[PDB]
């Protein structure tokens, strides 16, 4: 077969990238808009996001007891989750000091890794294979709320695609 | 009166809790999965409560409250990923990397190894390190942008003096740089 | 009328001598241990002589003869040292050595192993390399000096293009350099 | 113990340079003054140099069998036997093109090695340890001679030295 390692090195570079930009836009605007009080409100009640219909793994033995193609698939939803939604981050995204923070860039970003998670899967050929992408809802809590969600499903596609490359490219971590 | 100084995960699998020195100060944590009291008081020495892998997942988050036999005096929200500071790196070494036998400078590479309790190998982790060195009486340190190898040389050193090099790692885009190895003296034979 | 071509030793510890293409031509040695017929005229493929590990001693000076049915046709003198070329690095790899996401420029390092046949971790041989690199549509290559190193860094590739690498070795102070390793392509992610 | 690798470095540093001297001078020296048959005849001719009485392995597995004591041993009295001979040299060094080549430059090289090699072997404590060193004997040919033996016997030093430090330090040649 063609060797995996240029499309694998493609795709992590967009996937880390949209999770350092919904990381670093999540930190400045908790630091800039929300006092610590209205923070712990917030972090002690049960951030369930509209992306919790898909199941995703949290600890390192149930990640990896997943196979290469459960966590391609889960990575693939996840990002189509955000296709429509993310469109509701461009006020948060426009008056952001984030380099590249745009809705236009990042719906660009989500995009470009869809495609190429689907090229990854016809290439390694359950409920996972028969759900779909999750749906969102209908203001600076709404805000807070939706970049809290997006920065969790990035940091879970982010983790899941860097173990399928580490088990399907020759010395890709520890070579 | 008494309160948090800070909490860190060293791998992301793990993680401990610390407080500053009325009645004895219990913690008290809640997790979307209510309240419930530290579970290990000792594991991560005094003033601690440490949280194993049981009770450890990424993505969602956790609150944790110092309470006295009066009440709460302190409180703290977090996720696994914002509190990442990884273990140093381990077995410094370095060698010379030019290939001359009359310079009055060297170049050097210097190597290590990632912290034994990471998961690099099957990607739960993915680090960076940043290297830093100096002469031996300098009382400042050079610093190195950060790199994704666990290699890399130092150049242009002089041979006549005696130089010191420490590295620390961190999660790639997350949490914070953890504490430095061990120091690597870097002593040039010289003729 | 035929000649030879070259002799050469890969590490030290063998050697072949090789000559161009009347009746058979034949091949003498001497050295201080006078003249005997080649020992092997297969081994080191047509046209040429191979001596295994039992005839073949360092400092000691050996000179060669090759003859024909009408007399002596050429002569040679060497020393085992003077001949050493060693086998090309193999195991060609590379990683990314920058943590950016979004330049317009890469750096890399480069990793390679010492050949198999050469005893550098018992002392025997001491080896230095040298890389050089270039964009595959250009026809020079860019050559970097020589370390001592199996590994280093290569810096402001351009990720819009496509490069590739090659490796030689030598013996530390005597002999020539040998071939080239096979060449190692490198793509970088771009976005 | 105090760790020996400072040691090592710097008296393989001094036999190198000694090695490299001795060839590039031999090289150059056969190079402008040698035509091709006198070379010939010279070699076929049976290089036994002063320092013959020393008895020095030159494969691979008869050097390897060697004690560490043994080979210090060796190349402490081939250096020793240079330390005289090495004024007859003077012309040859003075007129060669080589950066450092002159008989002070060379003589103060191996007293510098010899003290060193005396030190590794007080760090580390059969006829080599009763034997002394070699003594030389009374133009064009009595240089390159000279030269021949002289390259030779830095060859043996530099392989020797190089051996005992792979097998004394730590992670020296394969970490």
């Amino acid at each position: 077969t063609i060797p995996l390692s240029r499309l694998f090195d493609n795709a992590m570079l967009r996937a880390h990238r949209l999770h350092q930009l919904a990381f670093d836009t999540y930190q400045e605007f908790e630091e800039a808009y929300i006092p610590k009080e209205q923070k712990y409100s917030f972090l002690q009640n049960p951030s369930l996001c509209f992306s919790e219909s898909i199941p995703t793994p949290s600890n390192r033995e149930e990640t990896q007891q997943k196979s290469n193609l459960e966590l391609l698939r889960i990575s693939l939803l996840l990002i189509q989750s955000w296709l429509e939604p993310v469109q509701f981050l461009r006020s948060v995204f426009a008056n952001s000091l984030v380099y590249g923070a745009s809705d236009s860039n990042v719906y660009d970003l989500l995009k470009d890794l869809e495609e190429r998670i689907q090229t990854l899967m016809g290439r390694l050929t359950g409920q996972i294979f028969k759900q779909t992408y999750s749906k969102f809802d209908t203001a600076l809590l709404k805000n807070y709320g939706l970049l809290y969600c997006f920065r969790r499903d990035m940091t879970y596609v982010a983790t899941y695609l860097r173990i399928v490359q580490c088990r399907s490219v020759e010395g890709s971590c520890g070579f | 009166e008494p309160k948090f100084t800070k909490c860190r995960s060293p791998e992301r699998e793990t993680f401990s809790c610390h407080w500053t020195d009325e009645g004895p100060i219990q913690l008290f944590y809640t997790r979307r999965n209510e309240w419930k009291e530290c579970p290990d008081y000792v594991s991560a020495g005094e003033n601690s409560c440490y949280f194993n892998s049981s009770f450890t997942s990424i993505a969602i988050p956790y609150c944790i409250k110092l309470t006295s036999n009066g009440g709460t005096v302190d409180e703290k929200c977090f996720s696994v990923d914002e509190i990442v500071q990884p273990d140093p790196p381990i077995a410094l070494n370095w060698t010379l990397l030019n290939v001359s036998l009359t310079g009055i400078h060297a170049d050097i590479q210097v190597r290590w190894e990632a912290p034994r309790n990471a998961d690099i190998q099957k990607g739960w982790m993915v680090l960076e390190y940043e290297l830093q060195y100096k002469e031996v009486n300098e009382t400042k340190w050079k610093m190195m942008d950060p790199i994704l190898t666990t290699s890399v040389p130092v150049y242009s050193l002089k041979v006549d003096k005696e130089y010191e090099v420490r590295v620390r790692s961190k999660q790639r885009n997350s949490g914070n740089y953890g504490e430095f190895s061990e120091v690597l003296y870097v002593t040039l034979p010289q003729m």
